């Protein structure tokens, strides 16, 4: 692919969230999320692999199947209401159907399969900007739209999301898979508190797009893609481990790194709702996610994993690439919780 | 609602349900795609005509013009899939598991 | 009977519908979709929509199926699949013209039906409205005043079809 | 030669227009009387119809806003023959 | 994250079709403009939550005039119950209404 | 008395398409020094008649054993279609006067390939199928320029109404305004009716007999008669476009004369046209088209939505 | 009623004709006869796809032409064409208009 | 809610001015020429009303002025009339162009006998001034009382009492 | 001077090319230097789609006609000379 056609093509990416993001006609969002769709499906095919036409077409049905969902929604609410501005959703049977669009949009269970799959079938990079950036146009919307929205659904989602993120995760020795069902634990934590408190979820987008562009990036940094492949770095560049050792233990939410504060904020506005039960069931199934981050982390720098003869070779050259906001999105990823109060500033 | 508008609903939520319910081919999934495709135009039409929303009669055709967008990008998908297996069969996108 | 041309013109649609989503080998789902869209240009035709109707019979049907087919030819498959070729494909067809039976019976005989929305069963004739368009088509003003107010949307479209001529091709690349 | 033409049809375009203007008020006063008319009759044969049924109020207006609405197809029509229905619902549609 | 960049920079990217009572081509009005115009100056300023209640006569008014599930519910009503009468017997629809007489032009 | 003229449009112009043949055959054999069939009544009047009788009385050979369906639709939708789109046009009052009555007759067209596409494909052979691809291709390439460039010149005409385009052409004909319009739309015209030198469809030298290799009898006259009906009705639709006529309000005669003339003739060049020049190869017809005259017609087009602005020559849109 | 009508009659007529061509001469008495590569070249039926619907954005223009703000329309329209003319271009140059 | 107040059959009833399409469009210049204040008045009344019912009485009036714009035409220049809209109503769609002749012809003899001067290009359709003593609708649109505004822009900012005051952050 | 090898390389090679680009190129230049673009305006403008609703007389409005074929109001004599 040639390299303009890849910046038009990520652009267009751009600009389709953009117009999401940006557009009060609800025809106009849909027509972003459509140009998202278009311009991402090449982006996912840069390196061609029959994996990666695989995953292109599951991703192109599944999305095709939300924006399908989501226009006869949008058409519900104009034929009860007339109106097309994003605002309340009049009709109950649209906003259903609008919640299950955008939820199998953001890969929130049980529309969660396909987030595994297209993961592993893609590159680091192309999954880097799956599970980065194609979140920001549905979390955008829902949060628009979240008086609408009945607070049982997307609670029920968010809790299905946590349990199968965390369950899915502790099989899968796939390093790309592991990051699918992390983001899809997150997700979940994010819809959690969509009903509650949007502000809340913007902030937790945040940390968690800071955490996943550092790991992505590591990983790219040490070309592994499987927890033997990412063992055998240690050897070469420990600092990368030691690097991923910490961002791992960020993102199971442990204090005082900065993953703890998304969790610990989301708790406190679902508990100032009398959301008791519901809060104290996420905390206690983060753990699953700490678990499979805990042997990730086992297995890269904790643990010294055999390595082979010919890495003496590689000892010799050195890394020709640098990515620039690295150093600053681990920090930011781990060393951010004692300034939480500047929460303020994207409320 | 008069009765033309339970009908094309209940023909989304039909081409929906084929769509969700592969059999083999992926050809007549993207059929249902462009179905449901076909019944929003037809809601939206009607709609825009029965309540002379003047400047909303070009919503359809715009819809149109990126559901052919979306046609277009399902069989540049399809053909790409049937020279790696020999097949638009469903069953062959089994490498990517979970 | 012609007071009812837009019920049984929907009703096609239904069962076009049905036959398209059956899934019976691409010919065939085609010939369905051809249908459907022959009958929703004869519904928004009834409704006041020459224009927008005729679209589909030029750019849906000799359109994006015009290479459906074409693309099905290309991937021939040995055998036609039919209704009746597979039992389940028939069982579904029966099942799907009984759906549409059961709503359409029970809208008519329950004045009101309540599927998941509210329907009555007076003819649309009933909500058209008796007011006087004038010298005008307005379906065909609001559509050519795309390019008179609707300049962004101009502007999107044709980026999008665009990009999407790029993306096919980088899509049909292959490497 | 088409400048010259084009110019001159537009020139009786509004001609034709002049003439529809100086029209319509006579048209608009006989539509609204014969809307006004039908209304009525419909009123009095509903009333002679749904007298036997309980808790019927003849003629209460279905919206809360004590406006004039326009009334739509259904109400105008909706006891005359169908050929008068057939007419006013698809007369323009169909005639070519 | 709807930032209102058509709001800052005074741009009317898609505002125009946001509402049916907008201005439109040839001042061709829409079939609920009225009911649409009084529903939005009820409910302007005054925030979502007391729109929903405040504005609720309008809103569905609005709805009403849009869908017209009531009059069709009269409409309804009124050709069962003339149905019924004739199958009694004890109704005759008037000559005018059975085309016997000139409609007003 | 509806009906009557139904029946009126049909049964005459299914007369003028077997004649034509007798026509296209004689004027083809003194091109080529030759005579046309004149054995076969006065002149040569009565050899369709034979013609259709032989082709009927012939055995009916059908070896499709596939989609049965579609090997019958096919003839059907193709002879239907081919009768359909004679409808609107107006001669010089139309049968049905539709305001897109153009639209319509695009769409039509559109429609009509998917009879070469079933027949093709139902007929389960080698060259059917590859031959009925490639008519899919011919058809659906210059579909394109055929809609660009009615688009363009419409814009003198202001609707898509064809009963208006006798009104504007009162004064001059339209190819004066657009004659490269015009050859585009004509070559256009030769390519959507499958015709010589885009006659790669049938294509009798190269493919046996293309997508109608596995049609005999019947159904193969009735492909022959949807082809010559599609000849006649683009032609009439070039006259009509292009070659304006004199219409007296009191003497509709008169135009019909004079655009029944208009059409032979240029039936007429199309007989011409299929004798003079060899076939463009399958490859050269698509260059001819998407870069050859795609960009012409969008440069014409971008004119013709100038010319009118900047010569306050818009046309009234009733 | 009327394209209705046409539409029916039309339609019977050419069944009826294929009646009288599949049936009717089939009685005649006669005896016993006995009796796909991957196009990557459907490109160019994509292209057309997307080239149909600018053509359907393109419509339009006959009526848009009767606006005031003939200054935007036309703009507007010049920018459609000169998109799809870039389009066009684009596919020549990077030999994606590889017909046959 | 409450009873539709629609009028009476009998003040309906107005005599009807029954002439078909191309008498009126023959005389359509001269009638707007001649008849232009009460059907400018019934426009306004209908426009400011939004009611049909309550500008039944000036389409009662517009109904009058035209029957008496009809009966100087038969009194004065009938037979140029007659043949002026036998010649327009020929035609499908009424066009003006046809008859040209037979239009000077009416124009001449109205011009003669009655005085009445055609309407140039563009002058029907100009906007016209219209006195009335018919007093403007208050609220044409019955609307409701509109619900009062919130509260708003109470006063300055100060700094918040002890910070963010979240949880253990001093500041 | 080089300039003129292109042009003419161009129009000895691809002739089709070059008409369709200066066409388009005047399309585009061409309706911005027309005189006649605002007369096309104006008679859109001038054209009665709609009915022109008369307004009620407050005795402050000399500039609006009280009845047509008075000299107040707007003039067509542009267009009947066009």
């Amino acid at each position: 692919m040639n390299p303009i056609i890849y910046t038009t093509l990520i652009m267009t990416v751009m600009s389709g969230t953009m117009l999401v993001m940006i557009s009060s006609h609800w025809l106009l969002i849909w027509i972003g999320f459509e140009m998202n769709l278009l311009a991402m499906i090449p982006v996912l095919m840069k390196n061609f692999n029959p994996r990666a036409t695989e995953a292109a077409t599951k991703y192109f049905l599944t999305q095709a199947t939300a924006s399908m969902m989501l226009m006869m929604a949008i058409i519900i609410n104009l034929l009860y209401s007339g109106q097309w501005t994003i605002t309340k959703m009049f009709n109950p049977v649209a906003m259903t159907m609008m919640t299950m669009a955008l939820a199998m949009k953001l890969g929130l269970s049980p529309f969660h399969f396909w987030v595994p799959e297209v993961t592993q079938g893609i590159s680091l990079q192309a999954g880097l900007l799956l599970l980065t950036w194609q979140k920001l146009a549905p979390l955008s919307v829902l949060c628009q739209i979240s008086q609408s929205i009945n607070p049982n659904l997307m609670l029920t989602m968010a809790m299905l999301s946590i349990l199968i993120g965390g369950w899915g995760g502790l099989n899968q020795t796939q390093l790309r898979k592991i990051m699918a069902y992390s983001s899809i634990a997150h997700m979940g934590w994010m819809t959690a508190v969509l009903p509650y408190n949007t502000t809340m979820t913007i902030l937790n987008l945040l940390i968690y797009i800071t955490m996943t562009l550092a790991m992505f990036m590591l990983l790219i940094h040490s070309s592994a893609t499987t927890t033997l492949s990412l063992s055998h770095t240690w050897n070469k560049m420990p600092v990368i481990t030691s690097l991923m050792m910490v961002t791992l233990l960020s993102m199971g939410g442990l204090p005082p790194l900065s993953g703890f504060m998304p969790k610990w904020m989301i708790i406190q506005e679902m508990t100032k709702n009398e959301s008791i039960i519901m809060p104290t069931l996420m905390a206690m199934t983060a753990l699953l996610n700490l678990y499979f981050y805990m042997r990730l982390a086992y297995s890269s720098s904790l643990t010294m994993f055999p390595s082979t003869n010919n890495m003496k070779m590689k000892w010799q050259f050195e890394h020709t690439k640098q990515m620039k906001l690295l150093p600053t999105m681990i920090v930011l990823s781990t060393l951010v919780l004692p300034m939480t109060p500047a929460l303020s500033s994207l409320n | 609602m008069p009765l033309v508008y339970m009908n094309i609903i209940m023909a989304f939520a039909i081409a929906l349900a084929g769509l969700l319910m592969y059999r083999s081919h992926l050809m007549s999934s993207l059929l249902c795609l462009e179905g449901m495709m076909l019944s929003l135009f037809i809601m939206s039409t009607l709609i825009i005509l029965n309540t002379h929303f003047t400047l909303a009669n070009m919503m359809p055709i715009i819809l149109l013009v990126f559901a052919a967008c979306e046609a277009a990008l399902g069989l540049s998908l399809l053909v790409m899939v049937s020279n790696t297996y020999g097949t638009d069969y469903v069953q062959n996108l089994n490498l990517l598991q979970c | 009977m012609t007071m009812y041309i837009a019920f049984i013109l929907s009703t096609i649609f239904v069962i076009g519908f049905v036959g398209f989503s059956s899934k019976p080998s691409p010919i065939y789902g085609g010939l369905g979709l051809i249908v459907s869209g022959g009958v929703g240009c004869g519904i928004v035709l009834n409704f006041g929509g020459s224009f927008l109707g005729l679209m589909v019979f030029l750019i849906y049907l000799g359109g994006m199926l015009v290479v459906f087919g074409y693309t099905t030819a290309m991937a021939t498959e040995m055998y036609p699949e039919v209704w009746v070729s597979n039992k389940t494909v028939f069982g579904a067809f029966v099942s799907g013209l009984m759906m549409e039976f059961c709503m359409v019976y029970y809208a008519l005989k329950e004045e009101e039906v309540e599927i998941i929305f509210k329907f009555n069963g007076l003819g649309d004739w009933v909500i058209y409205d008796t007011g006087d368009s004038g010298f005008f088509s307005e379906e065909a003003m609001g559509i050519a005043a795309l390019y008179s107010y609707g300049t962004w949307l101009v502007i999107v479209t044709g980026w999008s079809l665009l990009i999407g001529v790029v993306v096919i091709m980088e899509i049909t690349r292959g490497n | 030669s088409m400048m010259k033409w084009n110019r001159e049809r537009r020139r009786l375009q509004i001609e034709d227009f002049e003439a529809r203007i100086a029209l319509m008020p006579l048209f608009q006063a006989e539509k609204d009387r014969r809307v006004l008319q039908m209304l009525r009759e419909n009123l009095e044969e509903e009333a002679i119809i749904m007298k036997d049924v309980p808790d019927w109020k003849v003629g209460e207006s279905v919206f809360h806003t004590t406006r004039w609405v326009t009334p739509m197809m259904g109400e105008l029509y909706g006891l005359r023959t169908n050929e008068e229905i057939l007419s006013a619902t698809y007369g323009f549609i169909w005639y070519t | 994250p709807f930032f209102d960049v058509q709001k800052r920079l005074g741009l009317d990217l898609d505002r125009w079709m946001t509402i049916q009572s907008a201005e439109q081509p040839h001042k061709i009005p829409g079939r609920c403009h009225a009911f649409e115009k009084e529903w939005i100056e009820c409910a302007h300023g005054i925030g979502g939550i007391r729109a929903e209640k405040e504005c609720k006569i309008e809103f569905d008014d609005f709805v009403e005039c849009l869908l017209r599930q009531k009059t069709m519910k009269r409409l309804s009503a009124i050709k069962r119950q003339r149905d019924k009468l004739i199958k009694e017997g004890k109704y005759t629809p008037p000559p005018h209404h059975l085309g016997k007489e000139d409609p007003r032009p | 008395m509806f009906m009557i003229n139904i029946l009126s449009l049909i049964i005459p112009i299914l007369l003028a398409v077997a004649f034509l043949t007798l026509v296209e055959r004689k004027v083809l054999g003194y091109m080529q020094l030759r005579k046309g069939p004149n054995v076969v009544g006065p002149y040569g009047l009565l050899q369709p008649i034979a013609d259709a009788l032989k082709l009927f009385t012939k055995e009916p050979l059908r070896p499709a054993t596939s989609s049965i369906s579609m090997f019958i639709i096919a003839p059907i939708l193709a002879l239907s279609l081919a009768l359909t789109m004679w409808v609107p046009l107006p001669m010089p009052y139309p049968l049905i006067n539709m305001n897109l009555g153009v639209l319509f007759m695009l769409a039509m067209s559109s429609l009509a390939v998917y009879s070469i596409l079933w027949s093709g494909w139902a007929s389960n052979s080698k060259y059917a199928l590859i031959g009925a691809l490639r008519a899919v291709a011919q058809t659906i390439s210059y579909e394109v320029t055929l809609a660009i460039i009615l688009l363009s010149v419409l814009l003198m005409n202001g609707s898509y109404t064809l009963s208006t385009l006798i009104t504007t052409q009162e004064h001059i004909w339209m190819i004066f305004t657009s004659w490269p319009l015009a050859m585009m739309w004509f070559i256009s015209t030769l390519a959507e009716t499958n015709r010589a030198p885009f006659d790669l469809t049938e294509g009798e030298s190269e493919l046996v007999s293309g997508f109608n290799v596995e049609y005999a009898a019947g159904p193969f006259a009735m492909f022959f008669m949807a082809e010559y009906a599609n000849i006649i009705m683009m032609n009439a639709f070039t006259a009509i476009l292009f070659l304006g006529a004199s219409h007296d309000p009191h003497t509709p005669e008169l135009y019909t004369i004079n655009f029944v003339l208009k059409t032979l003739a240029l039936t007429i060049t199309f007989l011409w046209i299929r004798a003079s020049y060899p076939r463009f190869r399958y490859d050269q017809l698509m260059h001819l088209l998407w870069k050859s005259f795609l960009p012409l017609t969008l440069a014409l087009c971008m004119w013709h939505i100038s010319l009118p602005i900047m010569t306050a020559s818009i046309p009234p849109q009733s | 009623m009327n394209i209705m009508l046409t539409l029916l009659t039309n339609v019977t007529l050419a069944s009826l004709l294929v009646l009288i061509a599949f049936w009717l001469p089939q009685l005649n008495a006669y005896s016993e006869k006995t009796s796909p590569f991957s196009m990557k070249f459907f490109l160019v039926a994509i292209t057309f796809l997307l080239f149909d619907l600018e053509i359907a954005l393109l419509l339009p223009l006959p009526w848009a032409s009767q606006t005031n703000n003939l200054k935007t329309m036309l703009t507007m329209a010049l920018f459609l064409l000169i998109l799809l003319a870039a389009s066009l271009a684009y596919e020549w140059t990077q030999k994606g208009l590889e017909w046959a | 809610p409450g009873i539709v107040e629609l009028p009476t059959l009998e003040d309906l009833k107005v005599q009807e001015v029954k002439v078909s399409s191309s008498v009126l469009k023959a005389a359509a210049h001269h009638y707007g020429a001649q008849c232009d204040k009460p059907n400018k008045e019934f426009m306004l009344c209908r426009w400011e009303e939004k009611d049909p019912r309550r500008c039944l009485e000036e389409g009662k009036l517009v109904n009058q002025c035209a029957l008496d714009f009809f009966r100087q035409i038969k009194r004065h220049c009938a037979e140029p009339f007659t043949e002026y809209w036998t010649c327009i109503d020929y035609s499908g769609l009424q066009l003006f162009r046809h008859c040209r002749k037979q239009q000077a012809k009416f124009d001449e003899c109205v011009l003669d006998k009655l005085g009445w001067v055609r309407p140039d290009l563009g002058e029907l359709s100009k906007v016209t001034k219209v006195k009335t003593d018919r007093p403007l609708p208050e609220n044409p649109y019955h609307s409701r009382a509109r619900p009062e505004p919130n509260p708003e822009a109470e006063g300055d900012l100060k700094p918040a009492k002890h910070g963010s005051r979240l949880f253990f952050w001093t500041m | 001077g080089r300039i003129a090898s292109f042009l003419k390389n161009a129009w000895a090679k691809e002739p089709v090319l070059v008409a369709s680009f200066a066409i388009g190129g005047l399309a585009i230049i061409l309706p911005s230097l027309s005189p006649y673009t605002n007369y096309a305006i104006r008679i859109n403008r001038a054209t009665p789609y709609n009915y022109p609703v008369p307004l009620r007389d407050d005795g402050n409005m000399p500039d609006v006609p009280s009845h047509p074929q008075d000299p107040q109001g707007p003039s067509l004599e542009w267009l009947k000379n066009l």
